[PDB]
């Protein structure tokens, strides 16, 4: 439906619209035009993806400025349903305005994920795709091919035909979702992988991960090809600290530094065998660092660099090689000595935290070594590698740990820790020490995001308090506010269950996990539960050593047997893969009529992008308040840092993450206002924290709701479930819940 | 079979402990069949493998399978992919011999209600005298 | 940390401290509200409906007193007298989901006796296992593969549990069921399921109305009675047809006879129009020349149905009245706010609310209308 904002025309792919979704898009507006950043929380029952494509596409398609649009997503699911999404709004489009527009969408992502070779595809690890798919279009294959055909160097088909067409015409104008994507270039003989990372210039909006945008391995390179002007949009962004800290961190063990060993003693050998045979290619390298060519000049844009930047691209120097790795022995004598002095930090006997600053002056002490080479130890690494021109890198994959750690140590002064603890797993007969380069400071990797790009629109369904991101993460808000549900009836009935049936408190705190009364009330909790949801029902734990703790406790007691009966059991289990086919499983049983339920993990892989609607999602049942582990050396470290910094009292930030990760599996119910389900917060700690939830969700909850039983909460979710069932007049949610072409006109009016 | 949790070697049964391996062969089979191209919708290896490179901070004991102090692994992810095989089991067997996704993700609250189409028909009361 | 007893005194007595005709009017109204649109839908008469009824561990559940197996049990009694009043022509089958089997208890024909005879023995056995829809579908697709093409076929499920056991992929069942043109109405007891929802929407033409969960033990009897009345059919589904049928004439006799129908001795009985064979009682095809007998009383009754009555239309209280006593039973109508008038649009005669609901639910006919000389 055509319906306009204070100067522009929207369409919307539906007939109706919710009442939420256009303060939401009008919102949005006020925000591109006023600029700045904005953090906005909607409802997860109301449409959302939709509503948000819809305002920006035609906020650019309108306006003279065609700004691009960047939409980030957690994970890639999300990257395919907001494709998905896109797709049929440009369907709507066309239909309404005729001609189909000259608009592209693509979406970023591994090569794993869009590799079509069929050798390379069937690898197990992302990485050795990547050594795979580099080493058939490093171009090194090609030019020694066309030197000599009798060569027996292998090529791969589909990146050497995006060759003969141009760049503008590797896919016909629209939306490609990677299903599209896929079938196309499977029919074309094409490499999808290619096309989209060559696209990026041309598409008018772009979809990857956040590890395309805030890890710098993987995001000065796209970085260089979006826009400065586009439009920035973070979807579900209440877990992108995570992200940040995560993005210059590192963890060094034993093997590892072994392994180094192993690498630089082959790699000496190799430079030794290449200086017998021919010694020339050497000396070209070295004049090109003496002339103060760096690794960007000297590498070409079909080569890529053995060892990622690990460093933001600001911080890295510009300066010349400072001569002491400028040879290729040299730098081997360099690195040797580097990684013996790790090897001997790890024999520490008890737990050691300091700060960069003091690592690299005892580096120095012992081991005469600077700061300013170790800035260069990546850089200078790919470019030797590349020079020996090794087809195998099988080995020296090791010392690209030791480079990354070295650049990250020498370049960051603040906001970074070093900690060394000789017991990685605390129960184990022998210690296996590990040091861990941890980033306490999640503002520095999301720092280059703001200042760029002037608008960013920073969205998610369960996002609160909308007060701490700014804090938390620097950066400054021109509007930020959270959207209540207009509905008709209560599609959600949310329970803080604090007790059992025997009036015992239940809580899941990991010390007394194996307790028969807590265990045995969580066991009757989630059998009778079982019996009244119809077809879905999903389980989250704080944590999957409490889950196997738990799960193994009910397999003893039987409670598991009981469960059997009424649904089938689906574990999530480390492997990714299985996991997968868990989720169809239970997919299928939710829909065929057996029912089934799913136990997971708060904390999981689950939770992060899987949307258990509809069927699906009938009732979740939250096993404890999903802490983290308290005694952790990069926690406990993170947290005096943030209360230094940014004055953050501990226990606050602990509930602040542990809410979160609560809320998010909350609100994966609801899809849309039809849509109901039954929310249980069963744990003896969640009474107290009802502010701390969504305001949607929080609305939802009743005072008599606040502190229930079992016995209580099955009765109530009974009468809940038998209501629901229920036909609605449409009069009820004719023109208040849900809006028609005639009631938004008419609000609209209203308003001026 | 049952997912009851293998504890310390019992007496058990000397003949039907020799099937023991053949058992997990069996498994091995049946898990390979099982395993097959997912949606890319659900599909989480993807999600983990969308940056390859990642090398933070490795996560504490508790988001990992419980290990022994030998390091040997506990036993409990055993029974737990036992129940998933079962299920997967029981669901594949229901599936005898004897653009779907993007109409899932569509909302249809906002979709246009549906309308019945019942017939209508008016008889004409003009039937002839007796 | 002080407990509730030290707080204060609930004092139960301070909670205690010291327009209903208009209120039934506007209420009436707002239920006359629904059945103010009505239009003349054509229905199928002949219909045939296999009765599926869940018989599982869930009917041992006391939400319906005394269990659920007893009340399912004794309003499907009523709703077999029901359905057969309404319906003459029509056949009906019974099936129960046993020990996760579809169990047949009465062969599809068209005497309530036997269906009633059924449905009581049911009554002792108890209720165990788990409900299969499939194995009930697959049984009720087979029972409804003889009836005849003109037949509307009609499955009423009155499902009970939340999980479905099923051997197969029930999924294909359903779209057989839509090959061969089968509705299908689901009665849950407890709360929504996805395969059932699924079932209703796909056989019913995309209509998501004929999957009702009752909410109280008062519901079930109004979900019950709504399905004896014929459902409408869709405008592109066609079998308009002739059936061939004829009207045999009850015989006196002195002496007991054979009957074709049960070989059994009756005094009485009524001789086919073309095989001249007796039938004890009717309406049943014919055992020999396979018509099926009816009296002319059987096709009356549908005849409501076809010509619906219109819904009257209380009077404004303004405007004059036709006169100070009802046209129909003479009963004055109280003085009283607002008039208790209802007028029909044909003839415009006041009728009283006794009247109102009587010319509409039992008497078929306004008495203005046929009063009125054209
Ligand atoms: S070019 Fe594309 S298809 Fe070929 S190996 Fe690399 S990712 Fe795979
Ligand atoms: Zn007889
Ligand atoms: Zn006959
Ligand atoms: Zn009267
Ligand atoms: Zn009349």
């Amino acid at each position: 439906m055509k319906f306009y904002i204070d100067d522009l025309p929207v369409l919307f792919p539906y007939p109706k619209i919710y009442p939420e979704q256009y303060n939401y898009m009008c919102d949005i507006k006020k925000t591109l035009d006023v600029g700045g950043n904005s953090i906005l929380e909607m409802p997860s029952g109301t449409g959302k993806t939709v509503s948000l494509l819809s305002l920006t596409i035609a906020y650019q398609m309108h306006y003279p400025e065609h700004r691009k649009i960047i939409y980030c997503s957690r994970t890639m699911s999300e990257i395919e349903k907001a494709l998905v999404e896109l797709e049929n709004l440009m369907d709507y489009r066309t239909k309404e305005l005729g001609y189909q527009e000259d608009f592209r969408g693509l979406g970023l992502t591994s090569r794993k994920n869009l590799c079509l070779h069929p050798e390379v595809s069937k690898e197990r690890k992302g990485t050795v795709v990547d050594e795979k798919c580099r080493r058939m279009t490093n171009g090194q294959a090609k030019r020694k091919l066309e030197e000599d055909p009798e060569a027996n160097v292998e090529l791969c088909e589909y990146h050497e035909n995006l060759y003969n067409i141009e760049v503008e015409d590797y896919l016909p104008k629209g939306v490609f979702s990677f299903e599209k994507l896929l079938k196309y270039c499977e029919e074309k003989t094409l490499c999808p992988y290619f096309i989209v990372r060559r696209m990026i210039s041309l598409c008018n909006i772009i979809i990857y991960s956040y590890h395309y945008l805030l890890d710098p391995k993987i995001a000065e390179r796209v970085s260089n090809e979006v826009s400065k002007d586009s439009i920035v949009i973070f979807d579900e962004a209440h877990n992108i600290d995570n992200v940040c800290i995560e993005s210059l961190s590192l963890d060094l063990t034993t093997d590892a530094l072994r392994r180094a060993t192993r690498g630089a003693n082959a790699l000496d050998e190799r430079i030794s065998e290449v200086r017998k045979v021919d010694s020339q290619k050497l000396q070209d390298e070295y004049e090109k660092l003496v002339q103060g060519l760096h690794s960007a000049d000297i590498l070409t844009d079909q080569e890529e660099p053995f060892v990622e930047t690990p460093v933001l691209p600001q911080d890295l120097l510009t300066e010349a090689i400072p001569g002491n790795i400028r040879r290729a022995e040299h730098f081997v004598s360099f690195l040797k000595r580097l990684i013996e002095y790790l090897k001997t930090r790890m024999k520490v006997l008890h737990v050691i935290s300091e700060t960069p600053k003091s690592f690299l002056q005892h580096l120095k002490q012992l081991t005469f070594i600077e700061r300013k080479p170790l800035r260069f130890c990546s850089e200078r690494l790919s470019l030797l590698v590349r020079t020996l021109e090794v087809t195998e890198v099988e080995d020296f994959t090791a010392l690209k740990d030791i480079a990354t750690f070295a650049t990250l140590i020498s370049t960051y002064e603040e906001g970074f820790l070093l900690i060394i603890e000789p017991y990685e797993i605390e129960n184990a007969a022998v210690p296996n020490p590990i040091m861990r380069f941890t980033c306490l400071d999640a503002s520095i990797a999301i720092k280059p995001v703001f200042e760029r790009f002037s608008s960013v629109i920073i969205t998610s369904g369960t996002i609160s308090p909308l007060d701490m991101y700014p804090r938390m993460l620097n950066f400054k808000t021109v509007l930020q506010k959270s959207y209540a549900m207009t509905l008709a009836k209560k599609s959600f009935l949310p329970m803080i269950i604090t007790k059992g049936s025997d009036q015992v408190a239940i809580s899941s705190r990991f010390e007394i996990r194996n307790d028969p009364s807590i265990v045995r009330n969580y066991g009757s909790m989630l059998v009778e539960f079982a019996k009244i949801t119809p077809d879905g029902m999903v389980v989250f734990f704080p944590s999957y050593l409490y889950m196997e703790s738990i799960v193994s406790m009910w397999q003893t007691m039987g409670i598991l047997d009981e469960v059997w009966k009424h649904k089938l059991i689906l574990v999530e289990t480390p492997d990714a893969q299985e996991t997968s086919l868990a989720l169809e499983t239970y997919r299928k049983a939710c829909s065929n009529g057996r029912g089934a339920i799913l136990l997971s993990v708060a904390r999981g892989k689950v939770s992060e992008g899987i949307d258990f609607d509809h069927q699906y999602g009938r009732t979740v049942l939250m096993i404890g308040i999903p802490f983290q582990y308290t005694e952790s050396r990069i926690l406990k470290a993170r947290l005096e840092f943030m209360r230094e910094n940014y004055r953050i009292r501990e226990n606050d930030f602990l509930s602040f993450d542990a809410m979160r990760h609560a809320a998010q599996c909350l609100g994966r119910v609801l899809r849309g206002k039809d849509d109901y389900g039954v929310m249980v917060l069963a744990d003896r700690r969640f009474s107290r924290k009802r502010s701390q939830l969504p305001k949607w969700i929080a609305q939802g909850l009743s005072d008599a709701d606040l502190n229930l039983s079992t016995d209580m909460a099955i009765s109530n979710t009974k009468q809940f479930l038998r209501t629901m069932a229920q036909p609605t007049d449409p009069k009820d949610q004719e023109g208040v819940s849900v809006w028609s072409y005639e009631d938004l006109i008419k609000h609209q009016n209203s308003r001026k | 079979l049952r997912g009851e949790k293998i504890m310390q070697n019992d007496r058990g049964d000397v003949i039907i402990d020799r099937y023991l391996t053949l058992d997990q062969e069996f498994d091995r089979k049946d898990d390979d069949m099982l395993l097959h191209p997912v949606k890319k919708i659900i599909d989480l290896d993807g999600n983990i493998q969308d940056d390859p490179v990642v090398r933070g901070n490795r996560p504490d004991f508790t988001m990992q399978p419980g290990v022994d102090i030998n390091g040997n692994s506990d036993g409990t992810v055993d029974i737990l992919k036992g129940m998933n095989r079962l299920s997967e089991k029981m669901i594949m067997a229901l599936k005898n011999e004897y653009n779907d996704e993007r109409n899932e993700l569509k909302i249809d609250d906002l979709n246009e209600s549906y309308k019945t189409n019942y017939a209508i028909i008016h008889l004409k009361r003009n039937a002839h005298e007796k | 940390g002080g407990y509730a007893w030290e707080d204060e005194i609930k004092r139960s007595w301070d909670l205690v401290k010291v327009a209903s005709l208009v209120a039934s009017i506007v209420e009436a109204r707002k239920k006359r509200t629904a059945k103010k649109n009505i239009t003349p839908y054509q229905r199928g008469i002949i219909r045939s409906l296999i009765l599926t009824l869940d018989c599982s561990e869930a009917m041992l559940e006391k939400d319906l007193r005394p269990n659920r197996h007893a009340m399912i049990i004794q309003y499907a009694i009523d709703f077999v007298h029901e359905f057969f009043d309404q319906n003459p022509i029509s056949q009906m089958g019974i099936i129960i989901m046993r020990n996760g089997l579809a169990q047949l208890v009465s062969q599809v024909s068209g005497n309530p006796q036997d269906h009633i005879d059924a449905l009581k023995s049911i009554r002792k056995q108890e209720p165990k296992g788990n409900p299969s829809l499939q194995n009930a579908l697959e049984m009720a697709r087979g029972l409804l593969l003889p009836v005849p093409a003109h037949c509307t076929r009609e499955v009423l499920i009155v499902f009970g549990s939340l999980s479905t056991t099923d051997p197969g992929d029930i999924h294909q069942t359903i779209d057989s069921l839509v090959s061969e043109k089968i509705r299908v109405k689901v009665l849950g007891l407890s709360a929504q399921v996805a395969i059932c929802k699924e079932l209703c929407k796909a056989t019913n033409y995309g209509d998501e109305s004929f999957y009702k969960i009752l909410l109280d033990e008062t519901h079930l009897k109004e979900l019950f009675n709504e399905a004896v009345t014929p459902l409408p059919v869709n405008k592109i589904n066609k079998g308009f047809t002739l059936v061939k049928m004829g009207f045999p004439t009850r015989i006196f006799e002195d002496t007991p006879t054979f009957c074709s129908c049960h070989s059994k001795l009756v005094y009485g009985g009524y001789f086919c129009p073309n095989c001249h064979s007796k039938v004890c009682s009717l309406p049943t095809v014919c055992p020999c020349c396979d018509l099926m007998l009816i009296l002319s009383t059987h096709l009356a009754r549908s005849y409501h149905h076809l010509m619906p009555l219109k819904t009257f239309a209380e009077v404004p209280t303004t405007e004059k009245f036709r006169s100070e006593d009802c046209f129909s039973c003479q009963s004055r109508f109280p003085i009283l706010l607002t008039s208790s008038r209802y007028r029909c649009e044909d003839c415009k005669q006041e009728f009283c609310v006794d009247c109102d609901v009587f010319i509409h639910e039992i008497l078929h006919n306004c008495p203005g209308c046929e009063s009125k000389p054209v």
